[PDB]
């Protein structure tokens, strides 16, 4: 298995473990590279699909 | 063209990495010569 490193987005990356989410408590979180800290609450915003 | 406002939502994102300088369109034709619908 040979891995070629070219000037490409390199789609073949691999897996990454995920954990259960907790709400109503200050916590540091990672959301697909979005790193933050705070409390997560059920929201009302009408996020259109994309 | 009609007068109005309507934003264009994204639809396609392709990681190709090609130059692209020239482009052409395509259309569908039917044999009767041939008859093509009125379009612009
Ligand atoms: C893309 O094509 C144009 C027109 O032939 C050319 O001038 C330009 O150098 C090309 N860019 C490349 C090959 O990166």
């Amino acid at each position: 298995l040979s891995f070629e490193l070219l000037h490409a987005p390199a789609t073949v990356c691999g897996p990454k473990k995920s954990t259960n989410l907790v709400k109503n408590k200050c916590v540091n979180f990672n959301f697909n590279g979005l790193k933050g800290t705070g409390v997560l609450t059920e929201s009302n915003k009408k996020f259109l699909p994309f | 063209l009609p007068q109005g406002f309507s934003a264009l939502e994204p639809l396609v994102d392709l990681p190709i990495g090609i130059n692209i300088t020239r482009f052409q369109t395509l259309l569908a034709l039917h044999r009767s010569g041939w008859t093509a619908g009125a379009a612009a």
